[PDB]
């Protein structure tokens, strides 16, 4: 699902890609 | 020469333009959250595409290594987590179609708004429309027209594209072997292969359960004093033996029962240890909250913050000249770059989140040392228990009198005690039976042990066995009420609030022994201990290198998560509510109901 996060919150799916 | 060779020369590539790309992604999304134009999101969405375009190219080049011929454990360690991920065996047209079901799913949760069945076009978002009245309204039907109206004017319009969403997933996960997408996402705690420290992803569900029937005993006494006050409150419109109204819970979900402290707090006329005045008439500011926030770590012997983040951080809403997403986030960029992203406000509330961002830092800093697909925390609940434990602390008493929020002379009792840990309970007890039961009845839907012609009939099932909580209307199968909530419809596992609940206390209860703490758990600072500092950093530090049963022993002593920690932190309030629930009914109708 992942790799690397940069930012700890779990971003709107819309605009996080 | 050798094929070890081969993958260390494919390693060493992929890690020199995986660095630079990760950064330049992390560093266009950073733009557009502080500043959200059409050419931020245009460079973020460029800059995404391109980490995605490498690391889907990558990860296949990485399959020609095979990890059994592979004898270095950290190359090994590297080369598994890029031939796992970056992997969609799913075809490109259905991908294309799930890429879509996933964005309209999201914009629906952002865009939908209810508009006044009365009002000619006043119309409601849920943030922060809805979601006002679901916090602050202490009026029955205005809450049940907030509560039913998102439902059935969203959630309906949900239902057709997560029943899609369910049969594109399950093909996904079924691609790689996996039973079930709730399969897949167990697999974040699956240890395989590491002799002793082992993990399975159906050991998680029997863990899950085990610790939750030892959390019922509290959860059904905390359900028992609220449903009592709650009848002060709202009298004729609750039963004394029966579920909990759904739209009554403090928020539109009941997630949290927080917004319920007002109503059901044990002694009013106590003092509330709240700051904010303080905080005010000290002329508190961003800075020093962070500064403040700062200092709390290295009193444990953590590092300061870097020069770059107190230059590229925004702690303050930046105004109308420039739009921000005011969601507090802690980031890690790459390349030593580290940067908070939040509108704080001169409040306990943002003092207390502040430590929970910076602890994500203080993460995120340990585990640099780590190489680059290394760099993450143990499992999805690790770095949530390491925000929340930060703010454990510095909410204490003890601390806020060492910074001066508090007076010398402020009278903490058995009294503050318990209200303390009432309020507390709402919030960590209250989300446990909600969480659990979501992600159960998620889990069954992806197994197929739940047919779509009963989603909502189990949905309210098992929320009135599980959770103690009764819809107020009637709810047929053309809602999808689970997706009512963020992360159902954004597509995001929520066991990591179960696991990470647990975690958080199995943690401060070693960190207060490692810093000799007297008496009960809840009144515990690790401040000064750079013993307790040096346990939590030999684990932060760790990333994701070791298995999360290794990291998890390293600080507490043992390969599993255990609930005795955090029932030891609530048991003054445990011996209390059953003091208090004895001429109270404790349990609930499955069967009661509003609409009886
Ligand atoms: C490993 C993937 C990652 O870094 N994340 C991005 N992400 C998504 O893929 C959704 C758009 C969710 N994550 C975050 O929200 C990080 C801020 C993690
Ligand atoms: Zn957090």
């Amino acid at each position: 699902a992942c790799v690397r996060s940069h930012c700890s919150s779990l971003l709107p799916r819309i605009h996080c890609a | 020469s050798t094929i070890e060779e081969q993958a260390k020369t494919f390693l060493d590539k992929f890690n020199h333009e995986a660095e630079d790309l990760f950064y330049q992604s992390s560093l266009a999304s950073w733009n557009y959250n502080t500043n959200i134009t059409e050419e931020n999101v245009q460079n973020m969405n460029n800059a995404g595409d391109k980490w995605s375009a490498f690391l889907k190219e990558q990860s296949t080049l990485a399959q020609m290594y095979p990890l059994q011929e592979i004898q270095n454990l950290t190359v090994k360690l590297q080369l598994q987590a890029l031939q796992q991920n970056g992997s969609s065996v799913l075809s490109e047209d259905k991908s294309k179609r799930l890429n879509t079901i996933l964005n309209t799913m999201s914009t629906i949760y952002s865009t939908g708004k209810v508009c006044n069945p009365d009002n000619p076009q006043e119309c409601l978002l849920l943030e922060p429309g809805l979601n006002e009245i679901m916090a602050n309204s202490l009026d029955y039907n205005e809450r049940l027209w907030a509560w039913e109206s998102w439902r059935s004017e969203v959630g309906k319009q949900l239902r057709p594209l997560y029943e899609e969403y369910v049969v594109l997933k399950n093909e996904m996960a079924r691609a790689n072997h996996y039973e079930d997408y709730g399969d897949y996402w167990r697999g974040d705690y699956e240890v395989n292969g590491v002799d002793g420290y082992d993990y399975s992803r159906g050991q998680l569900i029997e863990d899950v359960e085990h610790t939750f029937e030892e959390i019922k005993p509290l959860y059904e006494h905390l359900h028992a004093y609220v449903r009592a006050k709650l009848m002060n409150a709202y009298p004729s419109y609750i039963s004394p033996i029966g579920c909990l109204p759904a739209h009554l819970l403090g928020d539109m979900w009941g997630r949290f029962w927080t917004n319920l402290y007002s109503l059901t707090v044990p002694f009013g006329q106590k003092p509330n240890i709240d700051v904010t005045d303080a905080m005010v008439d000290q002329a508190w500011d961003a800075q020093r909250i962070f500064k403040e926030a700062e200092k709390f770590f290295v009193s444990v012997g953590l590092p300061n913050m870097t020069q770059g983040f107190w230059e590229n951080s925004m702690l303050t809403d930046p105004g109308n000249v420039q739009k921000a997403v005011c969601h507090p986030t802690a980031w890690d960029l790459g390349k030593g770059d580290f940067r908070i992203l939040m509108c704080t406000k001169v409040t306990m509330d943002d003092f207390l989140t502040a430590h929970h961002e910076m602890g994500h830092i203080q993460y995120d800093m340990a585990y640099a040392a780590q190489p680059f697909l290394l760099r993450n925390g143990a499992n999805e609940g690790f770095h949530e228990a390491v925000g929340e434990i930060m703010s454990l602390s510095a909410a204490t008493p003890k601390h806020l009198k060492s910074i001066g929020l508090l007076s010398p002379d402020f009278q903490e009792d058995n009294e503050t005690e318990i209200n303390f840990l009432l309020k507390q309970a709402l919030t960590i007890v209250g989300t446990l039976p909600f969480t659990y039961m979501l992600e159960k009845w998620r889990w069954m839907v992806f197994k197929g042990e739940i047919p779509k012609d009963q989603w909502m009939k189990k949905w309210w099932e098992m929320k009135r066995e599980i959770v103690g909580v009764v819809e107020p209307v009637p709810h047929d199968e053309t809602y999808c009420d689970p997706a009512s909530l963020f992360h159902v419809s954004n597509d995001y596992s929520f066991i990591r609030y179960y696991t990470r609940t647990l975690y958080q206390f199995q943690f401060q209860e070693a960190l207060c022994q490692a810093a000799k703490h007297e008496g009960p758990l809840h009144k515990c600072d690790i401040s000064n201990s750079t013993e307790a500092g040096q346990k939590l950093f030999n684990m932060l530090r760790l990333g994701k290198s070791e298995p999360w049963t290794l990291a998890l022993e390293n600080v507490v002593g043992a390969k599993n998560m255990n609930v005795r920690p955090l029932l030891n932190y609530f048991e003054p309030l445990f011996t209390w509510l059953k003091d208090q629930n004895k001429n109270s009914f404790v349990g609930w109708s499955t069967d009661w109901s509003p609409y009886a």
